[PDB]
RNA sequence: AGGCCCGGGUAAACUCUGUCGUGCUGAGGAAUCCCUAG
């Protein structure tokens, strides 16, 4: 069984999307699926527990993206559900700004910036190619928040809320973060990871260190060090100036209790999932 | 009865007890009987619906006063207490214990003391001032007691 | 269609007819003076505000 | 020579007895404790005394509440009728007389059902 | 503590409705519907011994959210049935706060005043409205939305009445309430 | 495909009511101009009345639509008795008035016709007034005589794609357009000429057609 | 005359928590009648 997505909010729930309809809740505590949830018709995409409470978004295999709450008990009632757009919503993220603010970026050439309430999708944007898988939020403490988007063989994006400093592409583009400084990002493809100053729209510096191809990214422990996951089956940690599970691996990302990191959590196609307490 | 006629216009039902204190508001739309029934009534005459609205008390009613603007009411009650209660939406607004500020102590042919006399601790009358302010309370005592509205 | 909040001083005892439509005199909030009758269904009494639309309505029954 | 203090409540069947003494805090009903009589849904209006009044006005004395009769809902508004007549009750005949009447104030401001029940007769319109 | 849990002594400062929402700063945009729609005395749940039907302008004082769940028990929630109604008062709060993170109380009051009419037709002839009758029928055009909305479906009252009673607050074109809000005026308007 | 439910308030479609009609069973079969001539004409009662091969060939027009194949309409019947009928857009009815006539006989006997093969009711006599059944964006019209001259597919431009329409269109007998001033927020003409229930109704119903894009 | 033994034919409600998921497993026309606080 292949394994999509893990993440937490920013609380003793980690969230396990493995990619059919069921979905895994975990105790952060004692590393257990707390609900087994997900009553998806498909395949359940990447889907992530709220910042603030427990509200979960997920989307499905026909494109129905279904938001439900979630509570400490098996409370998997359907809070809103949406089927807008009829192809394979990929990822659907929240912002830490704003707590009724979704993000979808599907298997389209369109992302959207939703409001949960209503049933229209508050901010719609086209541009990129078909299948324009990851996308991201860029926080600001003081200017605005923009939004980032990586896709199937084509570049990666930022643009305001149309102000769209698209970069450029080499290789299929499949693992996307930006630091918590809001300045600068990561954008992860096949042979090589790439790191991006975003202050100036300044172009790449380009890193490889895995020798098959990437596939998630997850910045780690103190909030400095950033460790990179491949499908060749092999992680690695990375500085923040500088920069061996067992088989091949898909969404490998730590997972932090407090602000100290807890356990790593591995997921892998077949169907196991390495999560570690136990660390260097 | 009625001035205009002459005859009774009606009598009216309603209480478990001789009715001891009778006030009409001073806009004259509301009726109240104090019984002793331990209860108050408001009886709303004067549109086509001759209705009631009862206030269960604590003790037999001594006495019932209307502020001058008819919104609010005070009944004195054999206790010795006094409250206070809105004449629009029936509610208890507010209400004395003064069982302790009336007591005129000890007549002759008292073989009990001055302090232990249920019967100078209750108000028979009671009435507000012209402003709204404050009530005079009185009994069969020696002291006759002024107190407030809204403190 | 601008909205003018009104309220009421009379109730109009002995006009109101057919049904529960009660008649009710009208003084106006903003100018507080013009002051007009209007129809009104429903429960109402004195000191209650009125929310009306167009004032050009001289009419009863 | 014990500070003790009788106490009723009512609704249309239900009757509570409740004795309050000189205690440490709790309120049991039925043996069980306040928080678990009363099922959930209504323990608010079970609570409904106590934060009006302060638990610092609670932490000294000890409310023991049998119910009998009625259904759940009568059962809750007996409940806490007790409550609020128990420590009125008890703060008459024990601390000073003042404490009374403040009582009887925030008791009175929020709802007059918490001390008098006012039961219902019937209306045979004229 | 004397005996309470830790929620109500984690909130026992001011009065909170279903032990989470305050009371204290919730406002009513219509100086018409202000003195009617009761956010004055604070109570906990809507579940209270009130007798709210001795003489008229009772139902002015006893608070919306005892009108909102004695509005559902209607025949669509079988009329005996009280916290079967506060239940779904209480999901349908639930609901609201994480749709929407906005207080649901003034979800529910901007929901009424945003949904009550303001001219109706006598049966024609076009009269202005009573603020309680506003209050009243629109109280009763929410609930029949949420009943006549999750009657056959797998959306329950708690679900459809939160999602009535949002869109009654925005005033959006969806709502039941709102459009049977336009089309009575829209008649009054047409007749006059 | 699935025709509007009565869950359905959202889709922008076309309700056609056809009021004041003659369904009255009398003796079982109905009031006819065929045989009841006789009584008719003889009890000296405006003879005129006897319709409905005019609301039949009007359900069978309208049935035959492809504004039924489309799915899009909603068809109901008023008639003398008070009775309001509920016609289905999946209903498939008999080309001959006489199994229409006792069709409609046995619809007035159980007040329902339901389907020989699904469970669902498809012809189903329902409440007064139309209010309970129309949907809450609607357009309440009606085909007319002294109303000015509106052009349909203009007309129903101006309508929007949340606002439903309910025409009122008249296979009576002979009567003004009082017979819907309580239900009626506009009364439209289409042509100069006098125009009859069926043609009227399929020239409204390809006209939105033409506006509504159902190809 | 009967009696035996063995077979055949202090509440509902309500609360709370968990499993399935509209699935002939469909609430009643015109009318006329009643009803305003336990």
């Amino acid at each position: 069984w292949p394994i999509s997505h893990i993440s937490f909010p920013a609380t003793n729930d980690l969230f396990a999307v493995t990619a059919g309809p069921r979905v895994e809740i975990f105790s952060i505590r004692k590393r257990e699926p707390l609900k087994t949830i997900g009553r998806f018709d498909s395949e359940a995409h990447c889907g992530e527990i709220r910042p603030d409470g427990r509200v979960l978004v997920a989307g499905e295999d026909t494109g129905r993206m279904q938001v439900f709450d979630v509570g400490q008990g098996t409370r998997a009632v359907i809070l809103k559900t949406w089927h807008i757009h009829k192809q394979p919503v990929w990822v659907t993220k929240w912002s830490p700004t704003e707590l009724t603010t979704l993000m979808s970026c599907s298997d389209d050439k369109t992302v959207r910036l939703w409001d949960l309430p209503s049933n229209d999708p508050t901010r719609l944007f086209t541009g990129h190619t078909d299948y324009v898988r990851c996308g991201a939020f860029m926080p600001g403490s003081a200017n605005s928040n923009l939004l980032v988007s990586g896709s199937y063989d084509e570049t990666v994006r930022v643009w305001d809320a149309g102000a769209v400093m698209t970069f450029k592409h080499a290789d299929p583009i499949e693992d996307v973060l930006p630091l918590p400084s809001g300045t600068t990002l990561l954008a992860a493809s096949g042979n090589a990871i790439s790191v991006l100053d975003l202050v100036a729209a300044k172009p790449l510096r380009l890193i490889t260190n895995h020798q098959k191809t990437v596939t998630s990214l997850s910045l780690a422990s103190q909030g400095r060090r950033v460790v990179s996951g491949s499908l060749d089956g092999h992680v690695k940690v990375f500085e923040t100036t500088s920069w061996p599970s067992p088989i091949l691996s898909l969404s490998v990302i730590t997972a932090g209790a407090s602000h100290d990191d807890r356990h790593l959590a591995v997921g892998m196609q077949s169907g196991v999932l390495s999560i570690r307490t136990r660390l260097s | 009865w009625s001035v205009q006629t002459g005859q009774l216009l009606d009598r009216l039902s309603g209480h478990e007890g001789p009715v001891s204190s009778l006030a009409f508001a001073p806009d004259g739309s509301v009726l109240v009987s104090g019984s002793w029934d331990r209860t108050a009534r408001i009886w709303s005459i004067f549109s086509r619906t001759q209705t009631s609205e009862p206030l269960q008390l604590q003790s037999d009613v001594l006495d019932v006063a209307f502020r001058p603007d008819s919104k609010q009411i005070a009944i004195s009650t054999l206790d010795g207490q006094l409250t206070f209660w809105s004449v629009s939406e029936a509610q208890q607004v507010s209400g004395v214990d003064g069982r302790r500020d009336v007591s005129g102590g000890r007549r002759i042919t008292d073989r009990r003391t001055a302090a232990n006399v249920a019967g100078t601790k209750n108000f028979n009358t009671i009435r507000y001032s012209m402003d709204g302010t404050c009530l005079l309370a009185g009994g069969n005592s020696k002291y006759i007691c002024l107190y407030s509205t809204t403190t | 269609a601008p909205v003018k909040f009104v309220k009421v001083t009379r109730v109009l005892g002995r006009t109101g007819s057919r049904g529960g439509v009660t008649q009710v005199r009208v003084e106006f909030m903003d100018d507080t003076t013009r002051s007009i009758i209007r129809n009104v269904k429903g429960p109402v009494r004195e000191n209650d505000i009125l929310v009306l639309l167009e004032s050009e309505r001289e009419a009863r029954r | 020579s014990v500070q003790a203090v009788q106490v009723f409540g009512k609704k249309k069947n239900a009757t509570a007895v409740a004795r309050c003494v000189q205690g440490k805090g709790l309120i049991k009903v039925n043996g069980k404790p306040l928080k678990l009589f009363a099922p959930e849904i209504l323990r608010a209006k079970l609570y409904e005394p106590i934060l009006i009044l302060g638990t610092d006005k609670f932490a000294d004395v000890d409310i023991r509440i049998r119910v009998a009769g009625g259904g759940h809902t009568s059962q809750v508004y007996a409940v806490r009728q007790a409550i609020a007549k128990s420590i009125v009750a008890y703060y008459a005949k024990y601390v000073d007389e003042h404490s009374k009447n403040l009582l009887k104030q925030e008791l009175i401001q929020f709802d007059r059902s918490l001390l008098v029940a006012d039961p219902r007769r019937c209306e045979p319109k004229k | 503590y004397d005996v309470l849990p830790k929620e109500v002594l984690a909130e026992v400062g001011s009065v909170k409705l279903f032990n989470r929402w305050s009371y204290d700063d919730i406002e009513i945009r219509d100086i018409s519907l202000t003195d009617y729609i009761q956010i004055r005395a604070p109570v906990y749940i809507p579940h209270s011994a009130g007798r709210y039907a001795v003489k008229r302008f009772r139902k002015a004082n006893c608070p919306i959210i005892e009108r909102l769940t004695n509005s559902l028990m209607m025949h669509g929630r079988n009329n005996g049935k009280k916290l079967m109604a506060v239940r779904i008062v209480a999901h349908a709060f639930e609901i609201i706060h994480l749709m929407t993170d906005q207080n649901p109380i003034q979800v529910a009051v901007d929901a009424i005043v945003n949904c009550g009419p303001r001219e109706d037709s006598t049966r024609r002839q076009a009269v202005d409205v009573s603020p309680l009758r506003r209050v009243n029928q629109a109280i009763a055009l929410l609930t029949t939305g949420a009943r006549e909305a999750a009657f056959r479906n797998v959306k329950t009252i708690a679900e459809c009445l939160a999602e009535e009673l949002i869109n009654a607050a925005k005033g959006s074109s969806n709502s039941y309430a709102i459009k049977k809000k336009d089309e009575l005026e829209r008649v009054a308007k047409s007749n006059r | 495909h699935v025709p509007i439910p009565p869950n359905d308030k959202d889709t922008k479609r076309l309700i056609v009511v056809l009021s004041n009609a003659s369904l009255e069973t009398y003796k079982y079969t109905l009031l006819n101009s065929d045989e009841h001539i006789g009584i008719m004409r003889k009890m000296n009662r405006d003879i005129s009345d006897a319709r409905p091969d005019i609301t039949h060939q009007c359900l069978l027009t309208l049935l035959d639509s492809p504004i039924n194949k489309a799915g899009k309409l909603q068809i109901y019947i008023q008639t003398a008795k008070g009775v309001l009928i509920e016609v289905s857009p999946t209903v498939r009815i008999p080309r001959t008035f006489k199994r229409f006539a006792g069709l409609m006989v046995q619809l007035l006997h159980r007040l329902s016709i339901k389907g020989t093969n699904t469970n669902e009711k498809l012809l189903k006599v329902i409440q007064n007034p139309i209010t309970d059944h129309l949907p809450p964006n609607c357009r309440k019209v009606t085909l007319s005589f002294d109303a000015p001259l509106v052009r349909v597919r203009d007309y129903v431009d101006t309508l929007g794609p949340n606002e439903s329409i309910c025409v009122f269109v008249g296979a009576m007998a002979k009567g003004p357009d009082n017979f819907a001033d309580a239900y009626v927020d506009e009364k439209i003409s289409i042509s100069n000429y006098s125009l009859s229930a069926s043609v009227a109704c399929s020239k409204f119903c390809h006209a939105c057609e033409d506006a509504w894009d159902i190809i």
